RNA sequence: GUGGUAAAGGAUGUGGCGCCGCGAAGACAGCCAGGAGGUUGGCUUAGAAGCAGCCAUCCUUUAAAGAGUGCGUAAUAGCU
């Protein structure tokens, strides 16, 4: 476990000097009164001051809990040695603690999740693939401890799956699975070519939180303005004295909607309304999955071109592309074997990217 | 609820019966004046003395609607109003209690019974408990 | 005989601390000489013991203070038997833990050093109190005696 | 200019009856002095010092001063 004890105090370690610094520029600003005389900005300074409680406490523990082993660990079968190694037990609930910090701050990281997988190019064996990585997938889901309720399956002509769709039930589940996007390029000889050669295929994947609704809110008088008038057409001297047109405009969005089809201006005023609220409904109802598609925005690449993470099982072993890490069990990473990896390197990596980009250039 | 179906208006002559003396609680609310009580108004003071002392004593209600409320969407004169639009009410003649309040102090009754009393049609009166009983 | 200019109260760690507000703040927009402010601090502290001592602070005309030190406040005694650090969220329903009103009275010796209350029959019901409305009673026996 | 024709609801308009408490051992008002100590009550909160929100009922100097009325500061002190 030496390993990634190390990787830890490094994750930790790099947070040091760039917070080091970042803390002495804010501190001796909250010093002056000049400074808090100005509400709205002392707060975000006192925020910042804030963020130096869970950066001093890292290295602080971190730093104690490296040096104190190191000396007596060294070698020893008995007696103090193994003194000092349950020691770092509790070091090692303490190690839990720096892991829940780096992946708890996504959106919605704490709420159960929604993946889908859909094969791409590769033909009748690409599905096949696609079906491997939803047995994958679930299966790491159980093991994590968590109840998957399948939303949507669809077995394909030869093998089974041209899409599929999951509700991971649990927490974290979103945090977990987030970093699994993007398409899965895979490698071997084809169950389907008759000559059996090396084909790669690919299949994609993607995965999403949930959320509520708005339609009735905006039907709230105060938004919309309704007008009468003399109707058209027909009417004889009814028409002309009687005014019987009805016409609602939803200010908020200008979109109006015109009736003066009855008699009645009560009964054209409510179905002026009536259909003014659809109209109204799928703009709105537009505008969420329109924001899903800038969702798609976050990233939605092409299908097999682009990779993420390769998975050749010739030479038995796993790649992915975004770390530069590496495997050789694709049987074992085929089934659940993902903590390790997605922790870390996924994590590590999507939280660092996003990260120093918010704090570089963005 | 269940009963049958829509009932006649009559009339709310002297408040005889319209009336009574405090239950339960410190204190109450009573009626100076006949009327016909909806639903809302009546969980309009409930909910209303409730976010006044939050997480209080105990509100009573000693009224309860239960006349059927008939209504014309527009029209003329065929049938007898679908009615219900308002839906349900109690006949409250002068001198019926309709609210006790208990578990806290004057103050509190006396604010909140009061607020309560705006939200009602009529003209109202809030009661310490004398003593007059039985 | 001695030009003063604004008391400061300060709760912090006794022989341990840094400028960190609201620390800063305070002497940090008023001035600080914390080279020899801190070393009349720190054997002020010496041979004494951790704490949440509340040293009222005083500044002075030649933008100084009055450092003097005074006893750790009633939520720190009482959490010292306890074993925690803080009290309870809601004093009634909850109580988080129940001590002894023997205890109070050695802790409270320690407070009336400072304290104004003449006996410390009259500092049971200070620190019994101050424990009452923080999440924490107590068990007694002898008390009034009387006929 | 009510009378010479409106409702919830409001207000130190004015008159009359009634009950309660204060005061010549000095009341109400105004006006001079303190108005305090552990305390900075405990809990949350970036902060939460009688004084955002949550929970609540100590004693001491005294003839007197609330774990607190309202303002106010980022939080104080402040004035009351
Ligand atoms: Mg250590
Ligand atoms: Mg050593
Ligand atoms: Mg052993
Ligand atoms: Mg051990
Ligand atoms: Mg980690
Ligand atoms: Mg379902
Ligand atoms: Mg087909
Ligand atoms: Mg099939
Ligand atoms: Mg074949
Ligand atoms: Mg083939
Ligand atoms: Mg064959
Ligand atoms: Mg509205
Ligand atoms: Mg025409
Ligand atoms: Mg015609
Ligand atoms: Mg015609
Ligand atoms: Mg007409
Ligand atoms: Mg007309
Ligand atoms: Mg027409
Ligand atoms: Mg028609
Ligand atoms: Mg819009
Ligand atoms: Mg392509
Ligand atoms: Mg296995
Ligand atoms: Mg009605
Ligand atoms: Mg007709
Ligand atoms: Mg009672
Ligand atoms: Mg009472
Ligand atoms: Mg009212
Ligand atoms: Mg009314
Ligand atoms: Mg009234
Ligand atoms: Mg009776
Ligand atoms: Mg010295
Ligand atoms: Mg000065
Ligand atoms: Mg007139
Ligand atoms: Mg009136
Ligand atoms: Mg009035
Ligand atoms: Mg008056
Ligand atoms: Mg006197
Ligand atoms: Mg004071
Ligand atoms: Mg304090
Ligand atoms: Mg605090
Ligand atoms: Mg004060
Ligand atoms: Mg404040
Ligand atoms: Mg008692
Ligand atoms: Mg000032
Ligand atoms: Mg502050
Ligand atoms: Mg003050």
């Amino acid at each position: 476990n030496a390993s990634r004890n190390a990787w830890k105090a490094s994750g930790g370690i790099f947070d040091i000097p760039q917070k080091e610094t970042r803390l002495k520029e804010l501190e001796r600003r909250l010093e002056d009164p000049s400074l808090w005389n100005d509400p709205e900005a002392a707060r975000k300074v006192s925020q910042e001051a804030a963020r130096l409680r869970r950066t001093v406490d890292t290295f602080r523990s971190l730093e104690s809990d490296l040096q104190g082993l190191l000396e007596l660990m060294e070698e020893l079968p008995a007696e103090e040695r193994e003194a000092l190694k349950p020691e770092l037990e509790e070091a090692a609930k303490k190690l839990d603690e720096l892991y829940h910090q780096t992946l708890l701050n996504f959106p919605h990281a704490e709420k159960n999740a929604i993946l889908t997988i859909q094969p791409g190019a590769g033909g009748t064996e690409a599905c096949d693939w696609a079906e491997m990585l939803l047995r994958m997938y679930t299966r790491f889901a159980e093991r994590q401890g968590f109840q998957v309720e399948v939303v949507d399956l669809t077995p394909g002509p030869e093998a089974g799956i041209d899409y599929a769709q999951i509700l991971v039930k649990g927490e974290n589940a979103y945090g977990l699975l987030s970093p699994e996007a993007g398409v899965h390029r895979l490698v071997r000889p084809s169950p389907f070519d008759a000559s059996g050669r090396r084909h790669t295929s690919f299949a994609g994947v993607e995965v999403i939180p949930e959320v509520d609704e708005e339609v009735e809110v905006v039907l709230k008088p105060e938004e919309l303005r309704i007008d009468v008038m003399r109707a058209s057409g027909p009417g004889g001297q009814g028409v002309n004295t009687t005014d019987s047109a009805v016409r609602v405009v939803h200010l908020p969005t200008g979109i109006t909607v015109t009736c003066q089809t009855t008699r009645s201006q009560i009964k054209n005023k409510e179905l002026a309304l009536k259909i003014l609220k659809a109209r109204l409904y799928e703009l709105e109802r537009k505008k969420r999955e329109e924001e899903l598609k800038a969702l798609r925005g976050e990233v939605r690449p092409i299908e097999w071109g682009s990779q993420i993470r390769s998975y050749v099982l010739d030479k038995n072993y796993v790649k992915d592309h975004r770390t530069g890490l590496m495997r050789h069990d694709p049987e074992n990473v085929l089934d659940g074997d993902l903590m390790d990896l997605i922790w870390a390197g996924l994590e590590w990596k999507a939280g660092r990217r996003q990260g120093t980009e918010e704090v570089e250039a963005e | 609820r269940m009963k049958y179906r829509k009932q006649q208006r009559g009339r709310l002559k002297g408040a005889t019966k319209g009336g009574d003396y405090v239950a339960f609680g410190d204190f109450g609310l009573v009626a100076l004046e006949p009327a016909w009580i909806t639903a809302q108004q009546i969980e309009a003071a409930r909910v209303a003395m409730v976010r006044h002392f939050r997480r209080g004593g105990k509100i009573f209600i000693r009224i309860f609607p239960d006349k059927p409320y008939t209504k014309k969407p527009l029209e003329v004169r065929m049938g007898k109003g679908k009615g219900n639009v308002e839906g349900y009410v109690a006949v409250v003649k002068p001198g019926r209690v309709m609210f006790e309040v208990a578990g806290v102090t004057e103050e509190q009754a006396m604010e909140a019974l009061r607020i309560a009393g705006h939200k009602l049609p009529i003209k109202t009166k809030i009661v310490r408990r004398d003593a007059y009983d039985e | 005989m001695k030009k003063v200019v604004a008391v400061v109260k300060l709760q912090l760690p006794a022989g341990k601390a840094t400028p960190a507000p609201p620390v800063g703040p305070a002497l940090g927009q008023h001035g600080a000489n914390i080279m020899e402010f801190v070393k009349a601090f720190n054997a002020a502290t010496a041979n004494m013991g951790d704490a949440i001592v509340p040293v009222e602070i005083t500044i002075y005309a030649d933008r100084s203070f009055t450092f003097v030190t005074k006893t750790p406040p009633a939520s720190y005694l009482i959490r010292k038997a306890a074993g925690l650090e803080k009290g309870a969220h809601k004093p009634g329903r909850e109580k988080v833990g129940r001590i002894t009103w023997e205890q109070v009275l050695e802790i409270a010796k320690q407070k009336m050093p400072d304290l104004n209350t003449t006996d410390l029959e009259a500092a049971a019901r200070m620190i019994a109190g101050s424990a009452r409305s923080m999440g924490v009673e107590v068990v007694g026996a002898p008390e009034v005696k009387d006929a």
